[PDB]
């Protein structure tokens, strides 16, 4: 029940849904 | 791409980064770069980085290509004022200090934007005048000594200044009559001879005639300035026994090269203006040469546009 | 030297109807670039190919 | 008292036998020479071998950087002098030095001159400037000269040791040595000069399994230190720690303490004999040459022990000697930002303990010193000793008045106004402990905040800190990593109406305790909070602050900067360096 | 063909100091010599070949006394003398020695030694005469199942160019090479392997990495580039297939290979304008310019960023 910090894998995924946002 | 443009505008400040490379091809790609994604935006930033890496090579002796760095960042600086006028205030006095450097390359690329700003900025006038009277007596090179003296006759519009510039030459010649001096200097009754008394004595009296040019300005302005005819015929004859005592310098055994027929008849020609001071000569040598200079600064403006024009059309 | 002068014939390029995510196909630079380096280029522009 | 120094290893290169080791002083490189007659450049961030110079098919016993000239300078034992340039790998010279083996280069530091020693028993200068001639020959060792060091202090004076059992002090310019010192029973193999202005120090290794350390003014053994059961190969002082490095054919690197002679630490890395020892000036990275390989180690924190009042005093430590500035005695001086501020400095004493960590009290009436496994509290305007206790951590409370120390990694204690006040141990041990509104224990398993006054767990977080930075509101907490930070808002309210109607409270504490306002993929080396700002130093030598999600860079850094703190009243954001510069940013 | 106009593999410009050897001494060293008698009368016979001298007179004593010898230089001087030795009448029949010289080849394919095998292999990658490879077809689909991974990779790439030059000898080639791939397990033979399908039949190598696609950044450095040619090929030419690869190519941007990473931001710029994954990209040149010490590095990797500034 320890706050978790850091996914492996989530700056792929903030990359992806900034492309996302810029339209791709 | 003028679609990508703008993205590289927001990275000047990392390609900036490069300049740290001691390459000088490099360094000049680099600042070419820099110079071409300028904008009103980052202007501020990118100059006080040149400003700051500018300073950095007068303390880093040591490099060979020292020098022709320094001469590329004072020219990125001049495309930089030009381009963006209100940065010129603030780059032109750090310039301005280069004029007394050993380096006259450099130092001539900065008289020439100095020489276009004072021409182009009006409200700079003032500034690079104060500024060319500090530096003056620090100027090492005949070349750049000569293209100072001609800022100074062209641009003095106040009584302080026109006497300041007066004092300066004055200073630069050591007593008056020359040829007087130097023979009781031999007779007992580097030497640090001022460094126009200097370039005269080596044989080099082409200053001497650019010296006659400003003179002869700066004495027809002075009587338009000043309403007391004594103060006037004063500041005439003091401007006339200059051009005299110079003329007696370089007929005479003392200087290693005499003085040329040319050179002579360009002295003698001023040395007339001033005698007769008459309002066509007034006109030709305060009015008619500013507007020359300009005429010549629009025609290069205006070649660079049509080729830049020709090459897009 | 990019300005072609735009024919009555030519497409008329409707910004408002062209997805924002067109890249431009640019031609296969490593096939042209394994081609120029061969020899087997003919250079476009000079080599009338029907000389 | 022992000095506690973090050892930790930087590299690990293994090679053949070692000779010689250097240090670039701008690269992260280390030289080594190897006996195969090749020399090897190490980068020591990456971890890497960057440069191979395969010089001779005989052992290299001395090899040396010229950074000015980007030369690496190496003696072989085939009498050659051969110049590397490091950038090209090209050999921009070559000439025969001596008749017998070359044992050590010593550069000069400005000039343009190399002093070679060799086993022919001549030290020879060589000058590049006039095309490597010859330009002084020194006679007068009876067997080989091992080492020579040029005197940082007058670089016109070196020393040298030789197997004739002396040491000679030369100076350039004269044929016979200034004097000579006599003492080892066997020949002398090391020689180092003490490179602090405050003593006349020098220190010789020698066969008979000794270490002398010598005044050279008044020409005396001023100490003999014991304990190697091998030859001493190498010895020196550290440029910028109290104390010396000595190395042995036992395999074993002994850590001394230069003031107190007692030996703090024994390094045995397994690597056999050891040959060289290499150290940096303004840096607590040492290499060490071995028979198997090469081996940094960094000792030590790099941190200066500084510490700056709401008031705008500043305390450092110089070594053991504390010392105060004031930038209210700065007057109206225009100050630009990133220049060195003209400071007034006052010695306020030495301190008893060698300060590691200096930290004035929230109110800044008190500044704690801590260092050797102890603390000392003393008052900021006169350095009066007020409280003192042995102690691995301490940490102030946001009250002046209270304090934590952490006594071992299972105990931790609270004192309030100088008495303990209560002792607890936190359920999965303390391997440190934070200050501030809450006190942080960080512990294998995580991070946990306790409540100062009741020692209650408030929350549990999975992270491993670095740094915990409260805001002086206490709404705010900054836990920095070792490779991301974490802006949290502490939810005050409702930890009290957690604690008042027990709901919500779990093993791990108050669930609402914390809120996650972000997360920032950047190390932070030091911070400070000004409001709801946090200012911080990157790794990147960058000067930001975290404000709303945004990060704003204020300055780029061209080395790193230690934050101090911030005065209002001057718009001004004060930073120091390694060296005790302080500059401020507008 | 001249030998101007013809494939040439090989350059030797050696000073012929000596007394050009007359043809008479040559084939009387390749006849009666001793193996190093013959081994420097081939090496002079091959210099002269290359150096455009016609010696068509020799071909018939190297293939008696010289093409039955066992010896490891003469076996791979052979394979650069056939590399470069006239096999076609001037009317573009094969010349009817050859036939003697392919059984020769098929003994080599079939040899204990690896290394003559994968030599021979190799060889087989220059060879344009289809009538010399039909009867080579088993042997050389045989070294697909060489134990050795050195036969293997060097077999993969002899079927490859057999497919791409005369397509009608292996039409079975993509797939073959496609189950090659899917069983092997050493590195060299599955980038050949895959290599070969990207241009050969690019949809068995997009079947073939779709199984693999969550595994990619485990790879070795060279199949991740081959990998990374494959998705530059197949989003260069069908445009609906960069949403698919854009996941794989940021992933690779943080490989621990500086040659992947450089690959990888070249792609990632070539897949997506979207302004996120041309900082991403950028960033990745930048940190490769300031990480990579050799100039050569920096100075092209700069003109990748200027380039992406021409957009």
């Amino acid at each position: 029940k320890a706050l978790k910090l850091g996914a492996k894998g989530k700056e792929v995924d903030n990359f992806v849904d900034k492309l996302k946002s810029e339209g791709e | 791409h003028p679609a990508h443009e703008r993205v590289l505008q927001d990275l000047v400040m990392d390609i900036l980064r490069v300049l740290s490379t001691p390459d000088l091809e490099v360094r000049k790609k680099t600042l070419q770069l820099a110079l071409d994604l300028v904008s009103s935006r980052n202007v501020e930033e990118l100059v006080i980085v040149l400003k700051k890496e500018v300073i950095k090579t007068n303390n880093v002796s040591e490099h060979e290509d020292t020098d022709k760095y320094r001469q590329l960042l004072v020219r990125t600086l001049h495309s930089c004022s030009v381009r963006f006028p209100d940065m010129a205030a603030n780059v032109i006095p750090v310039l301005m200090e280069f004029l007394s450097d050993s380096n006259e390359a450099a130092a001539a690329d900065v008289l020439e934007f100095v020489r276009e700003a004072i021409q182009r900025f009006d409200n700079l006038r003032m500034l690079i005048v104060e500024k060319m009277l500090e530096v003056f007596h620090a100027i090492k090179s005949v070349k750049i000594y000569r293209g100072a003296l001609w800022i100074l006759g062209e641009y003095c519009s106040t009584k302080e200044d026109i006497q300041s510039v007066m004092t300066e030459v004055r200073r630069s010649l050591g007593e008056i009559p020359i040829v007087e001096s130097e023979i009781k200097k031999e007779a007992g009754e580097e030497e640090d001879r001022p460094p126009l008394r200097g370039f005269l004595l080596d044989g080099d009296f082409f200053v001497a005639a650019s010296l006659a040019t400003t003179l002869t300005k700066i004495a027809l302005r002075y009587v338009a300035l000043v309403q007391e005819k004594k103060k006037q015929n004063s500041f005439v004859a003091e401007a006339m026994l200059l051009m005299a005592t110079i003329l007696h310098l370089g007929k005479s055994s003392l200087p290693k090269k005499p003085i040329t027929d040319d050179d002579v008849d360009r002295i003698s020609l001023c040395l007339k203006v001033l005698s007769e001071c008459s309002p066509l000569m007034n006109d030709i040598f305060n009015k008619e040469c500013r507007q020359s200079l300009s005429q010549m600064l629009s025609a290069k403006l205006e070649e660079e546009k049509l080729s830049q024009k020709k090459e897009s059309e | 030297k990019r300005n072609v002068t735009v024919q009555p014939d030519d497409p008329i390029s409707f910004m408002q109807l062209t997805a924002k995510n067109e890249m431009n196909c640019k031609e296969d630079q490593f096939q042209l670039s394994l081609l120029a380096a061969m020899g087997n280029t003919q250079r476009k522009e000079a080599a009338d190919p029907l000389a | 008292m022992p000095l506690r120094l973090d050892i930790k290893r930087k590299l690990t290169a293994r090679s053949d036998r070692v000779k010689s080791v250097d240090l670039h002083p701008t690269e992260p490189w280390m030289l080594a020479s190897l006996y195969n007659g090749s020399v090897c450049v190490w980068n020591h961030e990456t971890q890497t071998l960057v440069k191979t110079f395969e010089v001779c098919d005989l052992p290299v016993r001395a090899a040396k950087f010229v950074a000015r000239k980007n030369w690496v300078v190496t003696g072989a034992d085939d009498m050659q002098i051969r110049v590397f340039n490091y950038n090209t790998l090209e050999r921009v010279h070559m000439f025969e030095a001596h008749s017998d083996y070359i044992r050590c280069i010593a550069v000069h530091p400005t000039q343009p001159f190399i002093l070679t020693s060799s086993d022919d028993m001549l030290i020879k200068l060589w000058d590049w400037d006039k095309k490597w001639s010859c330009s002084q020959v020194f006679e007068g060792h009876t067997h080989y000269v091992m080492q020579i060091v040029i005197n940082p202090k007058d670089n016109n004076q070196f020393a040298s040791a030789s197997l004739d059992r002396t040491i000679k002090v030369w100076q350039l310019g004269s044929s016979s040595p200034n004097f000579t010192l006599e003492g080892h029973e066997k020949g002398v193999n090391c020689i180092d000069y003490y490179s602090g202005g405050d003593k006349p120090y020098l220190i010789s290794g020698a066969d008979d399994r000794l270490v002398k350390i010598w005044d050279y003014q008044n020409k005396t053994c001023v100490q003999t230190l014991e304990g190697h059961a091998q030859n001493v190969s190498c010895a020196s002082f550290h440029p910028e720690l109290p104390i010396i490095i000595t190395g042995s054919e036992d395999g074993t690197v002994r850590i001394w303490h230069s003031s107190t002679y007692r030996l703090e630490s024994t390094l045995n890395y397994g690597m056999e004999r050891v040959w060289c020892v290499a150290s940096l000036r303004g840096s607590n990275n040492v290499a060490l040459g071995y028979d198997e390989g090469s081996i940094i180690v960094k000792l030590g924190r790099e941190e200066p022990a500084m510490s700056m009042d709401a008031n705008g005093k500043i305390i450092w430590a110089k070594h053991s000697e504390v010392q105060q500035a004031n930038l209210k005695a700065m007057g109206d001086t225009e100050i630009k930002d990133g220049e060195r501020l003209p400071l007034a400095v006052k010695d306020m004493g030495s301190c008893e303990i060698y300060p590691q960590t200096i930290q004035h009290n929230p109110n800044g009436r008190f500044v704690v010193v801590c260092g050797d496994g102890e603390y000392i509290i003393y008052t900021a305007m006169a350095l009066r000793n007020k409280s003192f206790g042995s102690a691995q951590e301490f940490a102030w409370a946001h009250d002046s008045s209270e304090y934590a120390i952490r006594e071992s990694n299972s105990i931790v204690k609270i004192f309030k106004n100088f008495k303990e006040k209560k002792s607890f141990k936190p359920d999965f041990g303390a391997e440190s402990i934070y200050g501030g509104f809450l006190l942080g224990v960080r512990s294998v398993n995580g991070l946990a905040f306790y409540d100062w006054e009741n020692t209650e767990l408030i929350r549990r977080i999975e992270i491993q800190p670095k740094h915990i930075f409260w805001s002086d509101s206490g709404e705010l907490v900054c836990i920095a990593t070792e490779e991301s930070f974490f802006i949290l808002k502490y939810l005050s309210e409702k930890v009290l109406a957690a604690q008042e109607t027990h709901e919500g409270v779990t093993e791990d504490g108050i669930e609402d305790a914390f809120e996650v306002l972000g997360e920032i993929q950047e190390i932070v080396k030091t911070g400070l909070w000004v409001g709801d700002c946090f200012i911080y130093t990157s790794s990147v030598n960058r000067l930001n602050y975290y404000v709303g999600g945004e990060i704003v860079t204020i300055a780029h850094l061209d080395r790193t900067m230690y934050l101090l703190g911030y005065i209002p009243k001057d718009n001004r954001l004060y930073l120091g360096d390694k060296e005790l510069n302080i500059v401020s940013y507008s | 063909m001249t030998a101007a106009e013809n494939v040439c593999y090989t350059l030797i410009n050696v000073p012929m100091d000596s007394e050009p050897p007359s043809e008479i001494s040559l084939k009387n060293d390749l006849e009666k010599g001793d193996v190093k008698s013959k081994t420097e009368a081939l090496k002079k016979v091959i210099i002269m070949i290359l150096n455009g001298e016609k010696l068509p007179g020799l071909l018939m004593t190297i293939i008696r006394f010289v093409l039955p010898l066992q010896d490891h230089t003469i076996k791979k001087l052979l394979l650069v003398f056939w590399e470069i030795v006239p096999k076609t009448t001037p009317d573009g029949r094969l010349l009817h020695e050859m036939i003697l010289v392919c059984d020769a080849y098929r003994k080599d394919l079939q040899h204990p030694n690896e290394f003559i095998r994968g030599s021979t292999l190799r060889f087989l990658c220059k060879l344009k005469e289809a009538e010399l490879l039909e009867p080579l077809m088993p042997a050389i689909r045989a070294c697909l199942e060489h134990r050795h991974s050195y036969v293997r990779r060097n077999a993969v790439l002899a079927i490859y160019t057999i497919y791409r030059n005369f397509e009608h000898l292996i039409p079975d080639a993509p797939e073959l090479i496609h189950d090659f791939l899917v069983n092997e397990k050493d590195a060299s033979c599955k980038r050949n392997a895959f290599m070969m399908l990207i241009h050969a039949d690019q949809d068995r190598a997009l079947d073939y990495l779709s199984t693999c696609i969550d595994q990619v950044q485990t790879f070795g450095d060279i199949l991740q580039l081959v990998i990374v040619e494959l998705i530059y090929k197949v989003c260069h030419a069908n445009p609906s297939e960069r949403a698919r690869f854009i996941r794989c190519i940021y992933n690779l941007l943080q490989s621990s290979s500086p040659a992947v990473k450089y690959e990888a931001a070249g792609t990632l710029v070539t897949l997506s304008s979207a302004p996120t994954a041309i900082k991403a990209a950028a960033q990745c040149y930048i940190d490769l310019i300031i990480k990579e010490s050799d100039n050569n590095v920096k100075l092209i990797v700069l003109d990748r960023l200027v380039e992406l500034k021409e957009h």
